């Protein structure tokens, strides 16, 4: 049956033109692609695993589109936040994310990135308690994480290191996926209290009593006041070798830094891009705080880089670092959406019809995207480009023998007359 | 007066020679066939300058020298006037070898001192040094040569008669030892990696016991192959062992006042040439 | 309340200052020094020495001293009970520091009394 696909997308358009909000179209496009992603994936010829991934990718694209256009377009402007110098850093961070839409967009994108991150299954047969092997062998004169750092790592049993590896890797995957609550649960429950505690430093300080404008979200002070310190402390910890590469990786991510080579070598376009947007973000916040004298000089223990990249440049670098992946045609759209250069790319792939015909999803996707765009933002895509796109896709509806559902797509030109 | 120069190096284009002797001075010459005109003398060491070595001209005019005073001194010509721009002496004994990496690696340096250490000194954005050192050999290191490649590696010749092959690792951030090789009965004086991007890799390991073993590895997998160049001790202790770029010729500087030359033949074994 | 608290504690640190600095002068053990820096209510130099003496995890933990995060409090206390029930050996000053993180350093069962 699967050669139904176009129906689903077409179907969604029917429903829209007929209850005469348009963001639902895309939401459905997403779900549609995802549903199809499942079909080709389950039981299939290994020629299908490929086009299955091109559907999952499809789906992620629709999601990213929804998220960003919702934020950008459903922008109806709220009330400005008036801080005082007595206010906590927490509030200033919030203010920053409110006022600077460019940067919040980075947040949105990171959220999307996390959403679609793979995490291993929870490690089984985890041991009763930490470093149990070393303790049992005798030779841990101190039971604290820093003991084998104070003096040769030869202290820790091999099996203990192997388990610490399992743990820190799992925690790392969870952190990259946004699963911070799960990471704290794992830390707690796996007898890694001190690491847990480390994960608690992630929050900026708020006090509901002082920072009135969040006395709703909070009933109790929380987060840590000397955060610039925390951050250097963690970063330095991240640079100290004789720690497991995933642990160092974790601290890197937390300090707004770029994890060690041993770990980073396995990160893909999404993972890598995520890492570097995290860096942009971290740097930008800490700079925002410095420009408002909410950082205390004592805390500038160490040099961290102060110069934030632009999303443009991060993308360019990550691209050159992952050319194969970068060049994949829906991930180009992903980037195009991220930079807003989107009608830009529409008109572009339009002129590539004048090695876009070779891949099937593309001509469809661009067309339905163009439709959505001009629905949500009348004017968005050049009238001509709509004409050209629908023209060509329609002729494929003909080549597929689905003339049945051509009128729906017609509802965008007087050129429709000619059908 | 120059009765005993210990090392000399030629630049990429071979216009400027840099000898270094025992009186601590490093003399720079403008060579032109018969006539090498002395252009400079460089005094900044507290002991015999054992070795000198130009860097890739991609990095301007830089020359890292190592001397008996335990200190590596980086020099640089500046508008026709030399100046010691940096120094790296994190070694508690006489520094023996100093050899730059392939210019694709950055501006990396390879120091090898008698305190059983070998460092790789990066020169950052401020031009300042970024030392990441390793312990190489027990009783001391006489030499350390770089490897070209396209997964970086180098070789080290020891005072415990070992010949070690180290490789970079992003997990460790320090060069992880990957293979050691045993075949000499005395201080491994010099070790050389061959610049031949050919079917196999060649190593000529000269030593004090008047041998020169040649470690020919088949490829990336199968370990090395021991081959005593010739099976008779040379009339005197051997010092230096250098490969040729074009050709894979081997030059051997024995303490017997001539330099011999050995070429591989279709037997796989090595034959004199000259 | 915060203001008053901060002035009182800055003042106490003014008084105990030389006592402790003397004690830091004579210590022969780094972790003990880290503890003493906590005795001068200097979280940052404790964190720094920890970092330097290669005690990095502790260092991170230290950064919590003076945020009253009850999670961290009950976790630190928990770690202490687990040690004080088997725990073949824990360094004498690391336990002191954990006890500080517990929020009840004498009021306790690993007591600084």
């Amino acid at each position: 049956y699967q050669t139904e696909r176009f129906t689903k997308f077409s179907d969604t358009l029917k429903e829209f033109k007929i209850e005469q909000d348009p963001f639902n179209i895309i939401r459905e496009f997403r779900s549609a692609a995802g549903q199809l992603a499942l079909d080709l994936a389950n039981s299939g010829d290994e020629s299908n695993v490929i086009s299955s991934k091109d559907w999952e990718l499809e789906a992620r694209f629709w999601h990213l589109v929804e998220l960003l256009l919702v934020f950008r377009n459903a922008d109806l402007d709220l009330d400005e936040m008036e801080l005082h110098p007595y206010n906590s850093r927490g509030l200033f961070e919030k203010k920053l994310m409110q006022d600077n839409k460019q940067l919040y967009q980075i947040w949105i994108v990171m959220v999307w990135l996390k959403e679609n991150t793979y995490v291993m299954e929870r490690p089984k047969n985890v041991p009763t308690s930490k470093w149990l092997n070393s303790i049992t062998s005798g030779g841990l004169k101190s039971c604290d994480l820093d003991f084998p750092l104070r003096e040769n790592t030869n202290v820790l049993d091999v099996k203990d290191k192997e388990e610490d590896h399992i743990f820190f890797k799992y925690i790392y995957e969870l952190i990259l996926a946004g699963a911070i609550d799960e990471a704290l649960e794992e830390a707690k429950l796996s007898d890694n209290i001190s690491i847990c505690m480390i994960l608690c430093g992630i929050q900026e300080y708020l006090n509901p009593v002082i920072d009135t404008q969040i006395a709703n979200e909070f009933n109790t002070q929380q987060g840590i006041k000397k955060h610039s310190l925390w951050r250097r402390t963690v970063y330095s910890l991240s640079q100290q070798a004789g720690l497991d590469p995933y642990e160092r990786a974790i601290y890197s991510y937390l300090s707004g830094a770029i994890p060690n080579q041993e770990v980073l070598q396995y990160s893909d376009w999404e993972s890598d891009l995520h890492i570097h947007l995290n860096q942009i973000l971290q740097t930008e916040i800490e700079n925002y705080l410095l420009e408002n004298n909410q950082v205390g000089t004592d805390e500038l223990i160490l040099p961290l880089p102060s110069h934030a990249l632009t999303v443009q440049e991060v993308l360019n670098r990550v691209a050159s670092r992952h050319p194969s992946e970068s060049e994949h045609p829906i991930r180009v759209l992903m980037a195009s959406v991220i930079l807003d250069s989107l009608p830009s790319v529409i008109h572009s792939s339009v002129e590539m019809l004048l090695d876009i015909i070779d891949k099937p999803y593309l001509l469809r996707i661009v067309t339905h995207l163009a439709i959505c765009l001009d629905i949500i933002n009348p004017g968005s895509v050049e009238e001509v480009d709509k004409s050209k796109l629908i023209t060509t896709y329609i002729s494929l509806l003909k080549l597929q023998g689905l003339y049945e559902n051509i009128p729906i797509y017609a509802t965008f030109l007087n050129e429709s007359d000619c059908l | 007066h120059n009765e005993l120069i210990h090392d000399a190096v030629l630049d990429y284009y071979g216009k400027r020679l840099a000898t270094c002797s025992s009186d601590k001075t490093i003399k720079i010459f403008e060579v032109e066939g018969e006539t090498h005109k002395l252009i400079d003398t460089l005094t900044g060491h507290e002991g015999p300058v054992w070795r000198v070595d130009w860097a890739h001209p991609k990095f301007g005019t830089i020359l890292a020298s190592c001397s008996y005073d335990g200190k590596v001194l980086i020099w640089k010509e500046e508008n026709g006037r030399w100046s010691q721009i940096a120094v790296h002496a994190v070694h508690s004994a006489s520094v023996n070898s100093v050899q730059w990496a392939p210019h694709e690696y950055g501006p990396l340096l390879l120091v090898a001192s008698s305190d059983g250490k070998v460092s790789v000194v990066e020169f950052k954005e401020n031009g300042t040094t970024s030392p990441i050192i390793i312990d190489a050999h027990a009783i001391g290191v006489n030499s350390a040569s770089w490897a070209p490649a396209t997964s970086r590696k180098f070789v080290t010749g020891g005072a415990d008669n070992l010949v070690k092959i180290w490789k970079y690792n992003s997990d460790a951030q320090t060069y992880v030892l990957e293979s050691t090789l045993e075949g000499h009965s005395d201080w491994v004086r010099d070790v050389a990696w061959s610049p031949t991007v050919l079917l196999r890799s060649y190593l000529a390991s000269v030593s004090q016991d008047r041998t020169c073993i040649i470690w020919t590895q088949d490829n990336e997998q199968g370990p090395w192959k021991k081959t005593l160049l010739k099976e008779e001790k040379f009339p005197d202790v051997l010092w230096r062992a250098s490969w040729s770029l074009s050709g894979n010729v081997l030059a051997l500087s024995g303490g017997d006042n001539k330099v011999t030359l050995w070429k591989e033949n279709l037997e796989g074994k090595w034959e004199p040439a000259g | 309340k915060k203001e008053r608290h901060c002035r009182l504690t800055s003042w106490i640190v003014s008084q105990i200052g030389p006592e402790i600095e003397e004690k830091i002068r004579n210590s022969s053990n780094e972790i003990e020094q880290i503890f003493l820096y906590l005795l001068l209510n200097d979280v940052v130099r404790a964190s720094k020495l920890a970092i330097e003496s290669k005690n990095g995890h502790l260092s991170v933990l230290i950064s919590y001293l003076g945020s009253n995060d009850p999670r961290i409090r009950d976790l630190a206390e928990l770690q202490l009970q687990k040690w004080s029930t088997g725990g073949c050996s824990i360094d004498k000053n690391i336990s002191k520091i954990y006890k500080l993180l517990s929020g009840s350093p004498f009021e306790g069962l690993f007591s600084l009394k």
